[PDB]
């Protein structure tokens, strides 16, 4: 009963941080707490802290935000009122998009960091609600004061590269925003629009000089705002070439505008944002520097209907093919007016955090809202219901989930759609909205034009146009997805090929090959070279790398292996491929040199680079997922650790591990239930999180690999995350593959008897003996090329036996030993898998092809002890008993 | 016969399911109006009466037209047999050639030849079923205490209720639901009809299908106490001992189209003389487009449903342009984008429907001195001198005036009279199918 102690003593001790230190559940909390003293008590704990929630739903009310976090992270964070621990690491589950605190400083997930206005003094005797409230009130304020003298630089006449570098991404840029307004709406009072488009032309170009030289998290704030600066400069350009009055006014009023009161005495609410006549308050929350959507006229079409459904208190629904970008689109109208917007990834946990986004009043969307049963499915669209009714009517409480919660009057509800529907309640107070393919060719030219290439629109017309080739003549298979989130792979890609390949053609071109043409077959492959030949001017000349092909043919010949064409144009693909993605997939048919690929790979890059290597070879399907990851044992609130969170934990605390390269290879089938609890790695977090909430960091020499068979179980979203990479066709030839299983059988007179048995598979037969032998019938058909491996290691195994008695006989007579002994290894492995009586034709087959010199094998022949004589000598008769 | 036609049509859809016990009723219904031949044709008449209500229309003329086709094969010769499947083969383009040759036969022939399929279809009606049920005739007539009403979406048998109690002298509770708290409501009305009594109405259960089939079965004489429901034909699946329990009856679409602009007309009530205007044009606009959106394969590419929420979202939006414009420079542009992308193109998923809707926006929203919405009436533009009341004396003034003329769906809803032509056929031709394949076994 030792862990049944240490759990009842953890929860005392916990309980007791949390209100002790600090009426009926108290009482029995208190006697309790004096049983154990004077000592199972769990179960009594566990209906204790259940009674509890009255008190958790107070001070989940008392400050709005402590809700998104778990019942046992809340109160482990507010068990700890004193050491201010564990409240700063885990904040970004509670406000989105902040990871930690500096009080001086917040830093968010991209790493931008937020400076207050004034200083918050922490103490002991503060709870946990009072500073959270605090915080949030002077961070507000402080984007408030960040926007303010913004405006005030800005309306000074200072350059934007000295403010650039001095304040966050959301004063900067809705700071832009708003003076873009004034500048366009004063120009819209006369006829002249030249000015104001060649100087904010000169700002772009500024912005790219400064974005050039600076360093990484300045880039990307630089990237997020030069994404606004163009559309500004397109709207610019769209209102200086209509014809008349009228069409600059539709043009201007389709736009989003921005304004700011200047009058009210409140902050917060003193920005209405203006599209097509409706006004929404800006919430001065804060996002980071997120990857900014470029604003393509549908988005903006997007930012009009959900203006449309939320001045009425209508939700917003949105539906259509999926990839066409609905739930980024619903994310960037979010960010656009400084908010996050809560993701449901689709009933407990789905009406607790709808309950929770109607308290606080953050916006909502219900991503891929058609994967629910019947039953959680209506109740929920009843709740959707009762809060769209609710805000509707301007109710100010809302009785949703059976309790009186206060209603926001800010808090609105999205829904997101993959058909290929919203039921009649939701129907009923929601507006629908089918939005089509997006604009690759702009998104492709203004993401070309910030990377600084000086042909964009051509060059991104050709990509989308190759890419549009390749989906419409190229196979169908499951795994070829061309949309726009493979262009903006690509597109991200081009970015570390231009430091030795250049601002140009060649590096699309390059990209383009390395990551569209592994994950494609033979016929594929060939009509991806017709077209790149055909769309793009460059023939894709070669590169220097013969040190790393060098070093790869030493590896092939240190483990053995040959080094065919394809087998070259393999490892090099997957080494070229591993440059950058983290997490790669290899997949082919069975045994057709997956792991030899990976293995002369990392043989050549530990040559190349003198790098340390460590190989986990970690099957997926071998271990279950309590331990390949973890179990948090409910028994008695313990932690056990997995494999990959203890090799995990091993590489990060370490002297050994900060200087090797440390690779992880999953050499089995793709569970989609081992894999999504594995997203969290995927992305460019690079942090898994545990059932227990332990966030253990990675390393980026941590490269993971992947090797299965088959994909038909595979989610897209991880066929575009990780990089796939296909094998069409087998890395060998036989000869090859015979040749490295005789060196590695004769690793594991020596001289002239290897070179007597590698002079005797001969391939001109051999390949004859083989094409007869795959036309058979054989039962759990299994192909030649596995077959070599037994037709190889039995004759060497036998003459390994056999070797002691080669020293006493004839030339002749050992050549027709080694013959008969080969030329039954090769009966019973290759044709050794079917009926006697083909087993007899294949003796007839061998005979043939194998020539009347040789020695004729028999049906039944073998060798005795060395004499050659039948099984039939061998029969002995056996006198059985009558019981 | 007739009971395996009726089950056959009842194997096609959930709501058209018969029992037999409803059957051997309206048998019994011949007996109780006020030889063996009439007691036939009375049967004839009275299964048409009573099942005709529980069906829609183009299963009113397949049942219509089997039934006639029934009783004249019994009754007629071979060579009426032969000719009345000569003409249903032509309808449904498999057979050809002329009726081997009785007036009736003659006139069906004339308008087959001239292509007119309406009348062709509704000949059988017109000649030999003589009474016609309306909601009034099959509430009135029915021993029965729950009656669900079932119809597409964009129509509502709610004002014809409420027209039934200003003409059957009772009081209806609508009892809209969706809502914890209206279920709740639900139930206690429920409970206090049952005691009292008073016609109980409920509205579209097809969102409360969970509570309907918790409560309803297990809740299934009270004088001047009816309880109507209210379902969709395109909606989920009613459970089926609820549904053999009740008067399953099918209410039809109204065919007007300036019915439509008079019955959103006289809906707004108040917005200046501006306003007024663009509330009529918004009126005339959503019942051209509604109307359109009934002639599936020719006016649109699929069935759409412009309810009147995006009636709403248009006159909110017309309201917000009107109110902030100082100049009375109305933007026409600005306000046909937003309707034709944004309000009612929004559902849209199509490219030429989207097109369609844009030049309807663009006819209608063109906001030119003399605006010819239709090819009968022209819309005068309104003097800046002018009350709302003048104003909506005028519009109501040039409402009542202009007339609805034959061809319509034609000149109105500016179509070829091809694609009339080809959708009638169409109709025509699935129609004789049906029965074809009804009449075969
Ligand atoms: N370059 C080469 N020359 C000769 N033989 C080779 C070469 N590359 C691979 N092979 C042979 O390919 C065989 C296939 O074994 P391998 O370990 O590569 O399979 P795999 O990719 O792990 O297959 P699977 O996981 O589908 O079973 C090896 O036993 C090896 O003999
Ligand atoms: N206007 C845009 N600008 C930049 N990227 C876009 C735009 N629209 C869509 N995308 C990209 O398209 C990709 C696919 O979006 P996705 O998440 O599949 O939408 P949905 O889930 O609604 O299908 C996203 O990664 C997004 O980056
Ligand atoms: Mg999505
Ligand atoms: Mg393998």
């Amino acid at each position: 009963i030792q862990v049944n102690w240490v759990e009842v003593q953890f929860y005392w001790l916990d309980l007791y941080g949390i209100l002790g230190e600090n009426p009926l559940e108290t009482s029995k909390f208190k006697s309790l707490t004096s049983e154990y003293k004077m000592i199972l008590t769990i179960d009594s704990l566990k209906m204790i802290k259940s009674s509890l929630s009255t008190f958790l739903e107070r001070q989940r009310r008392q400050f709005p935000r402590f809700y998104f976090l778990g019942n046992d992270d809340l109160l482990k964070i507010i068990g700890s009122g004193k050491h201010h621990d564990q409240v700063s690491k885990f904040m970004k589950k509670m406000f989105g998009s902040i990871e930690s605190i500096i009080i001086t400083g917040v830093r968010s997930v991209e790493g931008e960091v937020l400076n207050l206005n004034e200083k918050i003094e922490l103490k002991d005797s503060i709870q946990a609600q009072e500073w959270l409230n605090i915080l949030d009130t002077e961070i507000k304020l402080s984007v408030f004061t960040q926007f303010r003298d913004c405006l005030g630089q800005l309306k000074d006449g200072t350059d934007i590269e000295v403010v650039v570098s001095k304040y966050i991404f959301q004063a900067i840029l809705l700071s832009a925003q708003v003076m873009w307004t004034e500048l366009v709406e004063k120009c819209l009072q006369t006829n002249e629009f030249s000015k104001y488009w060649k100087e904010v032309d000169m700002k772009i170009k500024g912005l790219l000089d400064k974005l050039n030289k600076s360093s990484d998290n300045v880039k990307k704030k630089i990237e997020a705002l030069l994404v606004e600066y163009l559309h500004f400069n397109n709207v610019i350009g769209q209102l200086k070439n209509c014809s008349t009055k009228e069409e600059a006014r539709l043009l201007w009023a389709k736009v989003q505008k921005f304004y700011q009161k200047n009058d009210t005495l409140d902050d917060l609410n003193s920005v209405f944002i203006s599209q097509s006549g409706y006004l929404l308050q800006y919430k001065f929350e804060y996002i980071g520097i997120p990857e900014r959507l470029i604003y393509t006229p549908l988005l903006l079409v997007g930012f009009a209907t959900l203006t449309d459904s939320l001045h009425q208190k209508y939700g917003g629904c949105f539906f259509g093919p999926a990839g066409t970008g609905k739930t980024e689109t619903v994310k960037a109208f979010g960010q656009n007016l400084g908010r996050v917007v809560v993701v449901f990834n689709c009933y407990q946990v789905l009406s607790r955090l709808l309950v929770g986004i109607t308290q606080i009043g953050a916006w909502g969307c219900f991503d891929e809202f058609n994967r629910l049963d019947e039953k959680v499915l209506s109740a929920v669209s009843a709740n959707i219901q009762q809060i769209q009714n609710g805000l509707q009517v301007g109710k100010s409480h809302i009785t949703l989930l059976e309790e009186e919660t206060p209603l926001s009057p800010h808090t609105a509800v999205f829904i997101t759609l993959n058909p290929g529907e919203l039921p009649e309640n939701l129907k009923k107070s929601f507006r629908e909205f089918s939005m089509k393919s997006p604009q690759s060719g702009t998104i492709a030219e203004m993401i070309l034009q910030i990377m600084g290439f000086e042909d964009s629109k051509s060059l991104a017309s050709k990509i989308v146009h190759f890419l549009e080739l390749l989906s419409s003549k190229c196979s169908s298979m499951n795994h070829y997805h061309f949309g726009l989130r493979t262009l903006k792979g690509v597109l991200r890609n081009c970015s570390p090929l231009v430091s030795e390949f250049g601002e140009g053609e060649k590096t699309v071109v390059e990209s383009l090959k390395r990551v569209i043409l592994p994950s494609l077959g033979d016929t594929d492959e060939l009509v991806f070279k017709d077209e790149l030949s055909k769309i793009f001017d460059s023939a894709g000349t070669p590169l220097n790398s013969k040190a790393i092909v060098q070093c790869l043919k030493d590896a092939g010949q240190r483990s053995g292996f040959s080094m065919s064409e394809e087998f070259l144009k393999k490892c090099m693909q997957f080494y070229y491929m591993q440059k950058t993605q983290q997490a790669l997939i290899l997949v082919g048919k069975a045994g057709c040199g997956k792991t030899a690929t990976w293995k002369t790979v990392i043989d050549a890059m530990a040559i190349f680079d003198g790098h340390a290597n460590v190989v986990y070879v970690i099957d997926t399907k071998v271990l279950t997922k309590e331990s390949l990851y973890g179990s948090m044992l409910k028994a008695t609130l313990e932690w056990r650790d997995g494999l990959f969170t203890s090799i995990l934990r091993r590489v990060n605390d370490d002297g050994t591990f900060k200087n090797s390269r440390i690779w992880v290879v999953f050499d089995s089938d793709l569970d989609p239930e081992y894999v999504e609890a594995m997203n969290s790695v995927l992305d460019d977090n690079k942090i898994l999180t545990l059932p227990n909430g332990e966030r253990l960091p990675i390393p980026p020499n941590f490269r993971i690999l992947f090797e299965t068979d088959n994909l038909d179980h595979t989610t897209p979203a991880t066929i575009t995350r990780c990089g796939l990479l296909w094998f069409s066709t087998d890395v060998c030839s036989i000869s090859s593959k015979i040749d490295h299983l005789l060196n590695k059988s004769y690793e594991a007179e020596l001289d002239k008897l290897k070179d007597l048995i590698s002079d005797s598979f001969d391939m001109a037969s051999l390949t004859n003996i083989f094409t007869c032998s795959n036309d058979l019938v054989h039962i759990l058909g299994v192909r030649t090329f596995n077959k070599l491996e037994t037709a190889v290691q039995l004759a060497v195994h036998l003459i390994s036996s056999y070797r002691q008695w080669f020293q006493n006989l004839d030339d002749k007579s050992l050549k027709d030993v080694i013959t008969l002994l080969i030329k039954r290894s090769l009966l019973y492995a290759l044709a050794g898998d079917s009926t006697g009586e083909s087993q007899r034709a294949f003796i007839q087959t061998i005979n043939t092809y194998f020539g009347h010199d040789s020695q004729e094998l028999s049906d039944y022949s073998t060798i005795v002890i060395l004499s050659f004589s039948s099984f039939c000598s061998e029969i002995p008769s056996v006198s059985l008993e009558a019981h | 016969k007739i009971f395996s036609m009726l089950e056959k049509f009842g194997q096609f859809h959930w709501f058209y399911g018969i029992s037999i016990g409803q059957f051997l009723s309206c048998f019994k219904r011949v007996f109780i109006k006020k030889r063996v031949d009439e007691i036939l044709w009375l049967l004839y008449q009275e299964v048409y009466c009573q099942f005709s209500t529980a069906l829609d229309k183009k299963f009113k003329m397949i049942m219509a037209m089997t039934m006639f086709c029934l009783y004249k094969f019994d009754i007629e010769s071979e060579q009426y047999k032969e000719a009345v499947l000569t003409m249903i083969g032509v309808l449904s383009e498999s057979s050809d050639g002329v009726p081997k040759l009785n007036d009736d036969l003659r006139y069906l022939w004339d308008y087959v030849t001239t292509k007119s399929y309406i009348s062709a279809l509704n000949w059988f009606k017109n000649e030999f079923f003589v009474d016609e049920w309306n909601i009034a005739d099959v509430v009135a007539n029915s021993e029965n205490n729950y009656f669900t009403m079932a119809s597409e979406r964009d129509v509502d048998g709610t004002f014809k209720l409420i027209e039934l109690a200003k003409a059957s002298k009772e009081s209806l509770k609508i009892i809209p639901l969706g809502s914890i708290e209206n279920l709740n409501y639900a139930q206690e009305e429920i409970s206090k009809s049952k005691i009292e009594g008073g016609w109980i109405l409920l509205q579209n259960i097809q969102m409360s299908l969970s509570w309907v089939k918790t409560y309803l079965h297990k809740h299934v004489e009270h004088e001047k106490f009816k309880m109507f429901m209210t379902c969709h034909l395109t909606g989920d699946k009613l459970p089926a001992p609820l549904l053999q329990r009740t008067d399953r009856v099918v209410y039809e679409d109204i065919p007007g189209i300036l019915d439509t602009v008079k019955d959103l007309w006289g809906s707004q009530f108040f917005s200046g003389v501006w306003s007024v205007y663009c509330t009529f044009l918004l009126s005339w606009f959503h019942a051209l487009i509604t109307a359109r959106t009934r002639l599936v394969p020719h006016g649109f590419s699929k069935k759409y449903y412009f309810n009147d929420c995006d009636f709403q979202f248009a006159s909110v939006y017309l309201e917000n342009v009107l109110a902030t414009n100082s100049t009375n420079n109305i933007p026409w542009a600005q306000v046909r984008d937003h309707i034709a992308t944004i309000v009612y193109g929004g559902k849209i998923d199509e490219e030429k429907d989207l097109e369609v809707v844009a030049k309807l926006c663009a006819h209608v929203f063109c906001g030119s001195d003399n605006l010819q919405i239709v090819p009968g009436v022209r819309i005068p533009q309104p003097l800046l001198q002018q009350s709302e009341e003048e104003e909506r004396a005028r519009l109501t003034a040039i409402l009542s005036n202009t007339i609805e003329p034959a061809d319509s769906l034609s000149s109105w809803l500016q179509l070829p009279r091809e694609s009339i032509l080809d959708y009638e056929r169409l109709q025509a031709k699935e129609v004789a199918s049906s029965t074809e394949q009804l009449l075969q076994e």
